[PDB]
RNA sequence: GCGCACCGCGCGCAGGGGGGCCGGCGCGGCAUCUGGGAAGACUCCUAAGGCGCAAGGGAAUACCCCGUGCGCCGGGGG
């Protein structure tokens, strides 16, 4: 009933985790995004905790990540601080295509801030913003067919029914 | 803004451009039934959206947005269709499409033609774009570059058949250009044939008649006898 | 395959051709595979960008092994002919490769751009 | 408490805080055979006539640290005694080259060194034709 | 003049305006890769004065990390004439043709590296100086030359990789003394070209220090390198 | 130009010969401790001409070496500007003297 | 806390530690966590906490 | 803790440690905002004319002016 382990990999500070889902059966690996940007991969296999390695980092510094979610098996989703939603192949690591926001126009302050996303069963991909919008990104070719106004300020949290057909948004 | 905006050819429909560039640029569809908003479909780009055209059907419409993303959205899914690049061109700047006998679930429209800023423009066969499954790097029917700086018409002799071109910032970039063959002309125009510092062109409906107009506000006409 | 410090990233890519074509304007780059080295040679460059996609890769695969010596980034751009009209001559380069000033706010998103390019390694 | 040990030239078993056995090779190219055959973990006929006990597995263990080589002479049948991986058995195996000084008069009292560095340069030569020139 | 330095087995030549480093020539009347060399004799022969039998190879702080340190004041290598020091990132055989000549021919040194070309003029060198041995593997695979190394004493390290500390605790883990002798070698940019380099530096002090070793030093090689700490630390003791 | 390249050329290696030289010639070092008691302890034990000229002339020299380098590269810079002023289409590149940047958004077809 | 360290002007003399978290949770950064703060309300302000107080 | 007052606080000085973390300096970030460069080719790019290269003459002589020869762009016109 107390912290069993810790690691770190050298980076800024982690924001945002989850684990690769099933599709190999007893390697099943962390996948952290953080404020500088670089996907970092951790390792957990029988009881271990380690930093694998890095997967990539973003190219320009501001680029902050904050919501992470997985579509499938190797493509990881991340949401972040620039207004945009970049869609990984892990396995490689390569960057599978850049998903992109418009400006905030109720507030100032330009770039949008991806909050939250998840992943809908059937493979679309939901995300609540900072306009409070909810996105209806068509994953197939990872971009929108639906723009939802929700909230009046912004999104923070998503959560999904396991068959895909209830979405919950919290503001 | 509602600068920039094209009609669908059936008539319902008008897309306008979102002036809010932002990482990706969106047009939004209103029906020219009512005049209301009724989509609106986002690229991905740097800048936005450098122009468009809707399917010769209506039921899609062709995003060049800059950085050479061209996306194909369509209307009846009003999801988008399929996402493939021109040949590496750092800026794109105009596009326009037409053409007969295309393939029909793009709407049967069958030349796309794909105008950077560097000047050079290509030309693509539709019916070649297809891998529904978009062939990401369609290798271009041809890369045409007789012209030298940024093109700024280019337009379609609406029988499918002619292709005009025209780089604006210098004067005389107008170039003519044959299809299926995709040949550009020599004839025409001469050194000495005035065109000028040419802004807009429009072949007639019956494409029989070509107009162009430039920087000096001015129309000039010729008649298009093969 | 080889080309490992592969740069895919779409803003990232489109600030080096930015860049390139900025400095193609400011004559202060080298444009072609024989004058790439030559420039990393004298030591007068301070970035080289190649294409990776060209038939026979092994006539560019010398230049890692002399920027490695001579310690100057490199970084693969996926098209060529996007490279080449970026560069403004109509034809494909296959490797551009630009150098260093004294005063030049070019010369800062020089520095800038290599440190994405370290970034991405 | 059969261990499996491996130098350049041979093997060892310390079964009883002591040694218990061994078996030495000098001078060939069936060593850089040998070499492979312990990258893979295949069959090797210095391993068979190591494991070649008559009486039945007394004690179903092989201390061998590599899960590879483990779960390959798991699967020879030639003797069906089971191995061990390295089941943390640093302390082992890093402790018994350590004090392989007192190893050395027990098998071969002399040095190996020479035949150690003729085996890397052969296997190098072997990688860098791998990746020939 | 030629002296030995604090550290044995290492040598200064001093003049009116100049001082160098240098070892004894393993092989003498060679040269590696076009390093200088002086050749002094021991006194004693006066009628004849010919420098006939040292040889020492000019040493250069710009190729070589390790004695770099040494001129940035490293007070101990670890290492002596007879020691045993496996080579990480045996970087075009040079630094390791010159330990090699400090370990003599009663220390032996083991150079691994995974670049094929370097391990061209690696296996090369390796031709004519003895007491080296090569191995052209991945060392993030050490049960590859598990068979080949023994245990040694002391640890270089210098490979260009994210994990440089994992490399290096594997590989000690599997090889090194009890109290053993690490010389490592921190590239910031290699590792993370974003955050300050002091604190990236002290992030893989810290690593190596949960790596059950004992960090006795560390030196920044900035009369030489740029964003590159030595680091000399100890081994269970 | 290709005078100018040349001379370049040598004056570079100079330049880095001069500076290997002048290093060679002439918070950095960490010690790390388990305690404070060490680290008194190392305190306690720690308790327990020439060169200046030959640095000084060095030092104007690999000055000087720098001098005529940078000369040099003003040198090769202004003629590959004089060459964008004397290419046989219009092309970009360094200033009239009216003070306007050339800068031409050609192509060379 | 930590000592500070002891420079001689030329080398520095510190002591190692880590004796700080030791099995029970690492300490946050006050910095990322009023960075996230600040993303949150980017611009926006408070309203008066409570009610009549000085 | 030393010398000064053995009818006294105190002062001159060595420094050990930790603290207000009061105030400055340094380094980092920083969703906004100011400013400045570069900048979109529809945007300005000096105007119906520029600009370069080499010569020639004249000068507050570090600086510049001026219409002989070659190029390169532009407008007008067509």
């Amino acid at each position: 009933a107390r912290a069993k382990k810790h690691a770190s990999g050298q980076h800024g500070e982690i924001w945002c985790f989850g684990v690769q889902p099933l599709p190999a059966a007893q390697n099943r690996k962390l996948v952290a995004g953080t404020v500088d940007g670089n996907l970092v991969l951790y390792s957990i296999e029988d009881g271990d905790l380690k930093f694998q390695k890095t997967l990539t980092r973003t190219p320009s510094k501001k680029t902050k990540f904050v919501s992470i979610a997985f579509q499938s098996h190797n493509i990881v989703i991340v949401g972040c601080s620039n207004s945009t939603i970049c869609a990984y192949d892990v396995r490689t690591g390569t960057m599978l295509r850049q998903m992109t926001l418009g400006t905030d126009l109720t507030g100032g302050s330009k770039n949008i801030i991806v909050w939250a996303v998840k992943c809908l069963p059937n493979g679309d991909i939901v995300s609540g913003d900072s306009t409070g919008q909810v996105c209806i990104w068509d994953g197939k070719t990872y971009t929108q067919a639906q723009r939802i106004q929700s909230h009046t300020q912004d999104v923070l949290c998503l959560s999904v029914s396991a068959d895909g057909s209830k979405i919950i948004s919290g503001g | 803004t509602m600068e920039r905006f094209r009609v669908s050819p059936c008539g319902r429909y008008m897309a306008l451009v979102a002036s809010d560039k932002k990482g990706g640029g969106m047009l939004n569809i209103i029906n020219v039934g009512t005049m209301q908003w009724i989509a609106q479909a986002r690229i991905d780009g740097r800048h936005g959206v450098a122009d468009f055209a809707w399917w010769s059907d209506g039921n899609g419409l062709t995003i060049a947005g800059r950085d050479g993303q061209v996306t194909e959205w369509s209307m009846i899914t009003r999801r988008t269709v399929g996402i493939w690049r021109d040949e590496g061109s750092i800026g794109g700047t105009v596009m326009a499409l037409g053409g007969r006998n295309g393939p029909a679930e793009l709407g049967g429209d069958r030349w796309v033609a794909i105008g950077s800023n560097s000047g050079i423009l290509n030309v693509y066969d539709r019916n070649d774009l297809i891998e529904i499954r978009i062939k990401k790097y369609p290798t271009p029917t041809r890369v045409f570059e007789q012209l030298t700086t940024s093109i700024s018409v280019v337009a379609f002799s609406p029988d499918g058949q002619l292709l005009a071109f025209g780089s604006q910032h210098k004067k005389d970039a107008l170039r003519l250009v044959h299809l299926p063959s995709c040949t550009v002309y020599r004839n025409w125009p001469t050194e000495q044939t005035p065109l000028g510092r040419v802004t807009a062109i429009a072949f007639s409906s019956k494409s029989d008649v070509l107009a162009v107009g430039n920087d000096v506000g001015r129309v000039r006409l010729w008649e298009i006898r093969g | 395959s080889a080309a490992w410090p592969k740069a895919e990233d779409p803003a990232l890519v489109q600030e080096l051709l930015d860049c390139v074509q900025q400095a193609s304007h400011y004559r202060q780059l080298k444009k072609g595979a024989n004058e790439t080295t030559k420039s990393v040679n004298r030591g007068t460059s301070e970035l080289v960008i190649l294409a990776a996609d060209t038939q026979p890769l092994s006539i560019v695969l010398h230049i890692p092994l002399i920027c490695e010596e001579k310690n100057v980034p490199y970084v693969y751009v996926p098209s060529k002919v996007a490279l080449g009209r970026a560069c403004g001559v109509s034809r494909a380069v296959i490797a551009v490769s630009l150098t260093s000033n004294e005063a030049s706010d070019l010369n800062s998103k020089i520095r800038a751009l290599r440190d994405k390019v370290e970034r991405l390694a | 408490l059969f261990i499996l040990t491996e130098t350049s030239a041979g093997y060892a078993l310390f079964k009883a805080i002591k040694y218990k056995e061994f078996a030495k090779f000098d001078s060939a190219a069936i060593a850089v055979e040998e070499a492979s055959g312990i990258l893979e973990g295949k069959v090797t006929p210095k391993l068979a006539s190591l494991l070649n006990e008559l009486k039945d597995e007394k004690k179903v263990t092989l201390a061998v640290h590599d899960t590879k080589l483990s779960n390959s002479i798991t699967k020879l049948p030639g003797i069906n005694i089971k191995p061990i991986s390295g089941s943390m058995t640093d302390d082992l195996f890093r402790a018994i080259r350590q004090h392989l000084y007192n190893l050395i008069p027990g098998m071969e009292p002399s040095n190996f060194d020479e035949m150690n560095l003729g085996l890397a340069h052969s296997l190098s030569r072997h990688k860098l034709k791998f990746s020939p020139e | 003049i030629v002296e030995p330095h604090r550290h044995k087995g290492v040598f200064v030549a001093r003049g009116g305006k100049e001082d160098l480093l240098c070892t004894a020539n393993l092989v003498p009347g060679e040269s590696v890769y076009g390093e200088k060399r002086i050749s002094v004799e021991t006194p004693g022969s006066g009628p004849d004065a010919v420098a006939t039998k040292t040889e020492y190879r000019i040493w250069n702080p710009f190729r070589s990390k390790l004695a770099a340190g040494i001129l940035g004041g490293l007070e101990t290598i670890y290492m002596k004439p007879g020691s045993k020091v496996l080579y990480l990132g045996a970087a075009s055989g040079t630094s390791v043709s010159h330990v090699a000549d400090i370990v003599g021919p009663t220390g032996a040194v083991y150079a691994v590296e995974f670049s094929h070309r370097s391990g061209r003029d690696l296996i090369n060198m390796a031709t004519r100086r003895t007491n080296v041995i090569p191995i052209v593997e991945d060392a993030r695979k050490p049960m590859a030359y598990r068979m080949l190394v023994p245990m040694v004493d002391v640890i270089f390290a210098d490979v260009a990789q994210p994990d440089q500390a994992r490399i290096v605790g594997i590989n000690a883990r599997l090889f090194l003394k009890q109290g053993g002798g690490l010389l490592i070698s921190i590239k910031a940019s290699c590792i993370d070209s974003t955050a300050p380099p002091e604190q990236v530096f002290a992030s893989e002090v810290q690593k190596l220090r949960e790596d059950k070793f004992f960090p006795k030093e560390q030196l920044t090689l900035e009369p030489y390198e740029r964003d590159h700490a030595m680091v000399s630390c100890v081994y269970l003791q | 130009l290709g005078y100018v390249r040349t001379m370049r050329n040598i004056a570079a290696k100079e330049l880095k010969e001069l500076e290997e030289r002048y290093v060679l010639a002439g918070p950095k070092k960490i010690v790390f401790f388990e305690g404070v008691e060490e680290r008194q302890q190392a305190l306690e034990k720690q308790k327990a001409r020439r060169k200046q000229l030959v640095l000084e002339k060095l030092a104007r020299k690999v000055k000087a070496a720098r001098k005529k380098l940078k000369a040099l590269a003003d040198a090769e810079y202004e003629l590959e500007l004089q060459q964008a002023k004397m290419a046989k289409t219009a092309t970009s590149g360094g200033f009239t003297k009216s003070g306007r940047r050339i800068k031409v958004r050609e192509r060379k077809r | 806390k930590n000592p500070k360290d002891k420079r001689v002007g030329s080398t520095a003399y510190r002591v190692v530690s880590n004796g700080g978290d030791p099995r029970l949770a690492p300490k946050a950064k006050k910095q990322s966590l009023n960075l996230k703060q600040a993303l949150l309300r980017r611009d926006r302000v408070a309203k008066p906490r409570g009610g009549f107080f000085v």
